RNA sequence: UUAAUUGCGAUAACGAACGAGACCUUAACCUACUAAAUAGGGUUGCUGGCACUUGCCGGUUGACUCUUCUUAGAGGGACUAU
């Protein structure tokens, strides 16, 4: 069932780092806005005219090293960048000037968060610390509870909470083996997740909110129940899995593999799709992998940022 | 001293050019100024390497010694 | 004339000797791994000492290399070590339970007082001209 | 193989010490941080001239503002990285 074939339609050359991480705004679809070991954010005005998907707009220069995580904010007028200098910057998408440079983190960021409406950041980094800032850049919260660096933190977005709540649900994972939650408004602790033999290297909300995606060295990858607290299922990549998204239209998560790229389809529990560009003059032995992955807003197409310097897009083209 | 100063003017007038189309116009713009400016001439935007080397005792220039008799 | 002498050589050994699991492919992680479990006192030394813990690190990926071992590596050694075959190499397994030998030992065999079933076979006594 | 008794190694040699390297000063790169009437810049004053269109080149220790260059501190950066 769902005979559904994707195929490689356009590559967005122009950065020069490997592209660390890749956000998309539902309510402006042909943005997309994407952050590189070249310490610069390239924002991509996307095409449907011919071979390139998309057409760089903006390039914001202002970090002094490696940006790691990429945010664009709900509106899509706005982008938070997480840097490997200990700083977050915030970035309008239309001047290309910084708004508000966030400092205060001991270590080098690894994970920057948006809140569901506009009011809070949420930012991860090596320090073992949690970071909630408002709008402004000052630092309202210090979260601690991780032994080690955090690696990701990405919210679980309200879908139907009771009506309403006012209350900021979200997960943190990394290299302390654990994935936490917590609920903020106030701003403390909740449920835990134990699964992972290795370390986290990502985790991801699933786009209503209520199922958590985990994934690790190991590639032993880990879907859980926020609502419920409980395990939903687990499945192995048996590569190193870098990055992983849920999607918005079907029931898939696409893991970044240390070899490709492979789709689970997540109500028949079995993998579908494997994804694997064609390279030259290569050794077989250090293809680039792929480390940033970010559905469309509706489903359709997939932005893979590679280790390549190299954005590749995946359009899906259902071939009967 | 004089060609010192126009290369710098070169390199500036490059350099400022490239940042404001980067800045405020567009970045397929600045692309293709780096395309035509770095396929001549590279120093046009990149800043020259090369600095003097200090001077050291035993010898009137930077890395010459003096001279040797022997008798 | 890169060398990477003696102390980065040694230091790379025992950090991927000691922390395999959290090391990785890339340059940049491995570097804050260094930073922060080993004290390297100036950065140079840092900086050569991941670049080395990386390259030995691609090597390991690629295959099994002397000198440096770890616990995964030395238990995979082990595990391949404790293969041993259901089937038997040995009691006459192969050739219908039938093992050829010469006279000789067959005498000896016999000499033994012992039955063992055997199959005599002249070893041509002409030797080969090599 | 290395500039190197620098390493890979083989081994009645095993572990080590000095030297080399490491290390400091200096020269780069920092539109990332901190800042500056003993360094510079912008806007605007108060003026000079030429143009006459709102503009050009100037002067003022008059004000507001900034740190790109000039400085110097904490740091980053290169480890033969891919
Ligand atoms: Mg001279
Ligand atoms: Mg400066």
């Amino acid at each position: 069932s769902s005979n559904i074939m994707l195929v490689l339609r356009g590559t967005l050359e122009g950065h020069n780092g490997w592209v660390t991480s890749l956000s998309t705004s539902a309510a402006q679809p042909n943005l997309l806005v994407s952050g590189s070991r070249d310490k610069t954010l390239i924002s991509w005005r996307l095409t449907e005219n011919e071979q390139q998907f998309g057409v760089p707009v903006r390039s914001y220069k202002g970090h002094s090293h490696i940006v790691q995580d990429v945010v664009v904010s709900a509106d899509g007028n706005y982008a938070v960048s997480a840097s490997w200098d200990k700083t977050l910057r915030l970035w309008n998408l239309a001047t290309g000037n910084s708004e508000a440079r966030f400092v205060g983190h001991t270590g080098d960021v690894l994970s920057v968060a948006i809140d569901a409406n506009s009011s809070k950041i949420i930012s991860a980094s090596r320090d073992k610390t949690i970071r909630v800032w408002n709008t402004v850049g000052d630092c309202a919260y210090v979260l601690l509870g991780h032994t080690d660096w955090v690696t990701k933190v990405r919210v679980a977005p309200k879908n139907l909470e009771d009506v309403d709540d006012g209350r900021i649900t979200f997960v943190s994972a990394g290299m302390d083996k654990i994935v936490r939650s917590w609920s903020l408004n106030s701003y403390r602790i909740e449920a835990d997740f134990i699964g992972h033999n290795n370390y986290i290297n990502v985790v991801q909300p699933s786009p209503d909110g209520s199922l958590a995606a985990s994934a690790g060295k190991d590639g032993q990858i880990y879907v859980w129940n926020l609502k419920h607290k409980s395990a939903f299922m687990n499945f192995d990549a048996k590569d190193e899995v870098f990055a992983l998204a849920f999607s918005p239209s079907r029931f898939w998560l696409t893991a970044a593999t240390a070899s490709g790229i492979k789709i689970y389809d997540l109500e028949n529990e079995v993998l579908i799709d494997e994804l694997k560009p064609e390279f030259a003059g290569y050794t077989k032995a250090q293809d680039p992998h792929a480390v940033s992955l970010a559905w469309s807003a509706d489903g359709q197409t997939l932005f893979a940022g590679y280790t390549d310097n190299v954005i590749r897009v995946w359009q899906v083209m259902t071939a009967n | 001293g004089h060609v010192s100063q126009v290369y710098a003017i070169r390199q500036a007038i490059a350099k400022g050019l490239v940042a404001y189309h980067q800045k405020f116009v567009d970045e397929q713009s600045k692309n293709e100024l780096k395309k035509a400016f770095t396929s001549y001439d590279r120093t046009l935007l990149i800043a020259d390497s090369r600095r003097p080397e200090p001077k050291k005792f035993g010898g009137r220039g930077a890395r010459s010694r003096f001279q040797k008799s022997y008798r | 004339g890169r060398v990477r002498t003696k102390t980065v050589k040694r230091a790379s050994k025992a950090l991927i000797e000691k922390y395999y699991p959290k090391l990785t492919m890339d340059f940049q992680t491995n570097k804050r791994l260094c930073d922060e479990i080993a004290t390297i006192q100036s950065k140079r030394l840092r900086n050569k000492i991941a670049g080395y813990t990386t390259h030995l690190m691609k090597r390991i990926q690629k295959g099994p290399v002397r000198g440096i071992s770890f616990k995964l590596q030395e238990e995979e050694r082990e595990r391949k070590d404790q293969y041993v075959p259901d089937v038997s190499a040995l009691d006459l397994s192969h050739s219908n339970d039938v093992l050829n030998v010469d006279t000789q030992t067959a005498e000896l065999v016999n000499s033994l007082g012992l039955k063992l079933p055997l199959s005599v076979s002249s070893v041509s006594a002409v030797r080969d001209r090599r």
